[PDB]
């Protein structure tokens, strides 16, 4: 049967020349919780400029557990690991990500900014089994 | 063999650093010859997240050895 | 901040592995919004093995505080 | 002669078409040994390939202590620390890495190929005081 654990990316609006939060989500964790994720967010970089991704709400001891790296101009690469393989698995649904960018001035009204995930992303539970993710792409729409 | 992403003889700290440097993107790919050797620690012939789970794993004391 | 190189507000392993990939000729540009700031642990406004060095001395314990 | 603190790469003689290891080497290392190091190797890529370095017989722990990279063909990164900061420092002058490389055929017999410290190298004592070293460049020369 289809899973109920959801990947999913928010659609938000924007404005160019100002900036934006894109928060990223988990919902439906199963009962053996997430213990490891791997994954590649793509956005539209010509225009966002990536500033900063921080670890969500739901993220168990995010300053160790948690990284995001922008490996060129339009990818993000995801890492989280319970460092202990214990006690910090995320049992909680809601946001895992929020992904800060500048939308640049050039960017026109009435179109928007891809924010997706690339491929097919990692999850490892707390047995370290595969879970597999039911994604929702998202964007940025400029107005 | 497996752990020794960097080929060096040893599986350690350094290791462990490569795999998340190569994870978030700081890495094009690991410095042994045969990375899905050296980085593929449960055998599903891929290198993500849950080898870097099952080499905290080793490094903590948790397991003994790889699971190839 | 000094120490944060990924600019998460903590000063830990992760910030060491990045130390040593950026010294290593790997990564460029360090996630926080200022690298020297961030990098620099001695004050010579470079980031080198002194600084790599001076934060494993921080992780180990071996001291409290940065220059 | 060479006194004081030194960094020196080695010239040795190359057969076109044959490996050959280049040593470099420290030599007047003080009382206060040394506890980091990070330097950039330059080395004539049109004439050699890289295959590999090893720790020299001088470094301490070097499965933790010791990592080189290629960081683009004709430019290595070494890297040196001390990982417990107490007990590793080098003290002794000798060998610090062999750098091994393919000696391309194409590479003509009676020219050179240089290998070279590109700046000033980065050493710290066991205080982590700054040491600066005279450096000594070398070559392959292929007969
Ligand atoms: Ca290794
Ligand atoms: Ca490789
Ligand atoms: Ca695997
Ligand atoms: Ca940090
Ligand atoms: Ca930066
Ligand atoms: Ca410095």
């Amino acid at each position: 049967m289809q899973t109920g654990f959801n990947l999913s990316i928010d659609t938000v609006e924007g404005n160019p020349g100002s900036s934006v939060v894109v928060p990223v989500k988990l919902s439906g964790i199963s009962k053996n919780g997430i213990s490891t994720a791997d994954f590649t967010v793509t956005y539209d970089a010509t225009k966002l400029e990536y500033i900063s991704g921080d670890a969500g709400s739901i993220v168990t001891n995010p300053g160790v557990n948690f990284g995001i790296n922008k490996e060129s101009d339009g990818k993000l690469k995801v890492l989280f690991l319970d460092y202990t393989m214990s006690t910090g698995y995320i049992s909680t649904d809601g946001v895992f990500a929020n992904l800060n960018f500048n939308i640049k001035s050039s960017a026109a009204i009435g179109s928007k900014a891809e924010v997706s995930i690339s491929g097919t992303p990692t999850f490892g539970d707390s047995t370290l089994t595969p879970v597999v993710a039911k994604v929702t792409n998202g964007a940025v729409n400029l107005e | 063999k497996p752990g020794d992403v960097d080929g060096n003889g040893s599986i350690n700290i350094n290791d462990f650093a490569l795999m998340r440097n190569y994870l978030l993107g700081n890495l094009k790919d690991f410095p042994a010859e045969d990375d899905i050797k050296a980085g593929d620690l449960n055998g599903d012939k891929s290198i993500n997240s849950l080898d870097f789970a099952i080499m905290r794993m080793y490094l903590l004391g948790m397991i003994t050895k790889f699971s190839v």
